[PDB]
RNA sequence: UGGUGGCGAUAGCGAAGAGGUCACACCCGUUCCCAUACCGAACACGGAAGUUAAGCUCUUCAGCGCCGAUGGUAGUCGGGGGUUUCCCCCUGUGAGAGUAGGACGCCGCCAA
RNA sequence: GGGCGGUCGCCUCCUAAAAGGUAACGGAGGCGCCCAAAGGUUCCCUCAGAAUGGUUGGAAAUCAUUCGCAGAGUGUAAAGGCACAAGGGAGCUUGACUGCGAGACCUACAAGUCGAGCAGGGACGAAAGUCGGGCUUAGUGAUCCGGUGGUUCCGCAUGGAAGGGCCAUCGCUCAACGGAUAAAAGCUACCCCGGG
RNA sequence: AGUCUUGGAGGUAGAGCACUGAUUGGACUAGAAUUCAGUCAAACUCCGAAUGCCAAUGACU
C-alpha cells in the first residue's frame, strides 16, 4: 500500500481585485463546489475561467454556495 | 511627532522576518538611534520587535 | 537521452538548389547613372561580393532614378519599382 | 398544482436564457380567462410594453403586442415560453407580432 | 388585486380566522389543433351555470425550523520561565456550545 | 551489512504539519478499459425506505395507498459534486468535426491541461442558443524502424522509372513504463585488484 | 521588501453527532432492521479562529 498517485494541481488561480486578462485560469476543481458567476465560463474538467479583461470579485449564492465574477475596468 | 528608536538586543539567532524589520527601520548595529515621525505602521513594527528594540518618546 | 536524439529528421534535400545573388533595391541608390547595369560590372565595384547562378533583385527599399538592370529574376514588387523610376529590366 | 408546475418551467428556461441586455425578454401568462403579455428586463424590471386582452381571436388581440411595441421599436426581443408548449395560442402571438416590425 | 422581480427561509413549515363585482381558480365537454408504457388525469382544446370547500389572497399564533449576542473560556501568533512519555506566566486576537434576543418577511417594477 | 521475498507505470484517499510541492520497505484501495450507446440536442420527470389492502408473496422481488430535502442514482474506485438537477422518460440525431486558436494552468526539459472567439460545413429546436464524446479526475508510450493509403515536391546529361520527401494510418507488456544494443545464464576461490 | 488598512481561503482540533464509523450501555424484539442517547474517531462533517503566502490601494520608511 506504498503506492501514491501524483496530485494533480489543483487550488487557487488569482485573488481578490486583481487584473485578469481573459481566457486565464482561475479556479480549477473536481465535481462542482464553486459556482460560476458573472462573466465566467466552464471547460471540460470544471474549470472556471474569464471572458472578458476586468478585475475579479467574490461572493456567495445560498446559505452555503459561494461563486466568481469577473466586472469589467 | 518624533520617535526615538533604539536596540537592546542584537538579530543573531533571531528568525528571519525580525531581521527584515529591524533592518528597515535603519538599524544595523546595536545601541544605534533613529528618529521617526510617529505612525501605524511604524507602531505596528513595534509590536513585532518589542523584546528587541525598547521604544523612547521624548 | 538527449533531446536532439528525441526529435525526428525533417524531409530531405535537393542535390541543386540555384540561390541568386540578392540586392536590397537599395544598392541602386549610390550608383552613378542606370546605364548598361550588367552583373560583371556589379561584381566588379563590388555591391555584390560573389556572382553565382544568377542575380535575383529585392523590392525592400525605394529606388531613385532610372537604371539599365540585367538580372536572372525578378520580384513582381522588384519589377515596377525600377519600372517606376524609368530603368529597363532586361532579363 | 398547474400553477406551480408551470412557475417551475418558466424558471427552467429563465435558468437558461436571460437575453436582457437591450434585447430583452418578453413573456405571456396564461389565465383561464384571458391571456396576459408583457416585456421586462431582469435587473431592471421596467415594462418598456405591456398587452393584455384587459382561441386565437384573442391572439388578434394578442398582435397587439407588437402594436403596443410599435411606439419604442428599438431592439430584437426574446420569446419566453412560460410553462406553455409552443403549441396553441402562445406559439401563434410569437409570429403575429414578428410580422408587425419585431425580429425575432 | 394580477404579472414578473430583488434580497443568504427573519421568506420557511405549522395552527386559526377572512374571503372573492372585478382578479384568479376550480367547474363543462372533446368539435378538431395536440394527448398518455394506460388516461382529456395531466398537456391541449373551447365554455361560463357555479360553490369557494381548496389553490391564491388579507389577519393572527414562538408549534417546528432558522438567525443570533455581551461576558467568560480554550488553544496559541509574539515574547518569558520550570520538575519536560510536560507544565506555568505576561502583551494577542478571540470561538463553539448556551442564553438574552431577532422573527410567521422585507424591498422594486408595471398592469387593472 | 550482503541473502530470502516483493515492488519498478497510471488514479482516489491516508501520512503530508489546515492550499502549490513534500519522505519512509508508512496505512487504504483501483487500472492496461467500456459504450453508436451508458452520446449530442428538444421537451417532460421527481427519489430511496418506512406504513396498509393480498392471486402468487418468504423477515424480502410485483401491486395501488398516507410519506419522505436525500436515507436514491449516475459503465467502472474512490473522494469531490448533483434532485432550477448532471439523476429518470420520450421525440429526434451522429459535433465521437475540418482548419485553428487570444490566452492561461502546470514547471529543469520533453510533454501534459483548460480554452473564449473565428472560418468551413452541419445536427437540433419557432427562436435565443447548445453541440470540437461520456458528472470530474485513471484505461497508455519516445525517437527509431518497417506496413497500408491520399497525393502534390523532387527525381543526378534529357524524359521516365526506381527510390525518398510531404499528409491519413499499422506494428512495443520497451511492464526494469524519460525506452544502454536486434541478440545474451550461473560459475569458481587458492582467487587478480579499487574499497569497511 | 517591511509593517497597518479593507473585502477575497482551510476544516487542522478547541471540537460533539444529522450522514459514516469504531462500539457497547440499553435496544426494538423478529440476538439481524432499528428505538432514547453515553463514547471515540489518520482515512466522521450543519459553524471559525491565530501566521503566511495570492493580490489589491493606499500610506509611511
Amino acid at each position: 500500500n506504498g503506492r501514491d498517485s501524483e496530485a494533480k494541481r489543483l487550488g487557487a488561480k488569482r485573488a481578490d481585485g486583481q487584473f485578469v486578462t481573459g481566457g486565464s485560469i482561475l479556479y480549477r476543481q473536481r465535481g462542482t463546489k464553486i459556482y460560476p458567476g458573472e462573466n465566467v465560463g466552464r471547460g471540460g474538467d470544471d474549470t472556471l475561467f474569464a471572458k472578458i479583461d476586468g478585475t475579479v470579485k467574490f461572493e456567495r449564492f445560498g446559505r452555503d454556495r459561494k461563486k466568481v465574477s469577473v466586472y469589467p475596468v | 511627532a518624533k520617535l526615538e528608536i533604539t536596540l537592546k538586543r542584537s538579530v543573531i539567532g533571531r528568525p528571519e522576518d525580525q531581521r527584515v524589520t529591524v533592518r528597515t527601520l535603519g538599524l544595523k548595529k546595536t545601541n544605534q538611534t533613529v528618529v521617526h515621525e510617529d505612525n501605524a505602521a511604524i507602531r505596528g513594527m513595534i509590536n513585532k520587535v518589542s523584546h528587541l528594540v525598547s521604544v523612547k518618546e521624548q | 537521452m538527449p533531446l536532439f536524439q528525441r526529435l525526428p529528421k525533417r524531409g530531405f534535400t535537393n542535390i541543386n538548389r540555384k540561390e541568386y545573388a540578392v540586392v536590397n533595391l537599395d544598392k541602386l541608390n549610390g550608383f552613378a547613372e542606370g546605364t548598361e547595369v550588367t552583373p560583371e560590372l556589379l561584381l566588379e565595384t563590388g555591391v555584390i561580393s560573389k556572382l553565382n547562378a544568377g542575380v535575383k533583385i529585392l523590392g525592400n527599399g525605394k529606388l531613385e532614378k532610372k537604371l539599365t538592370v540585367k538580372a536572372n529574376k525578378f520580384s513582381a514588387s522588384a519589377k515596377e519599382a525600377v519600372e517606376a523610376a524609368g530603368g529597363t529590366a532586361e532579363v | 398544482s398547474k400553477n406551480a408546475a408551470r412557475l417551475k418551467r418558466h424558471a427552467r428556461v429563465r435558468a437558461k436564457l436571460s437575453g436582457t441586455a437591450e434585447r430583452p425578454r418578453l413573456n405571456v401568462f396564461r389565465s383561464n380567462k384571458h391571456i396576459y403579455a408583457q416585456i421586462i428586463d431582469d435587473v431592471n424590471g421596467v415594462t418598456l410594453a405591456s398587452a393584455s386582452t384587459l382561441t386565437s381571436a384573442a391572439t388578434k388581440v394578442g398582435e397587439l403586442v407588437a402594436k403596443r411595441a410599435a411606439e419604442k421599436g428599438i431592439s430584437d426581443v426574446v420569446f419566453d415560453r412560460g410553462g406553455y408548449l409552443y403549441h396553441g395560442r402562445v406559439k401563434a402571438l410569437a409570429d403575429a407580432a414578428r410580422e408587425a416590425g419585431l425580429k425575432f
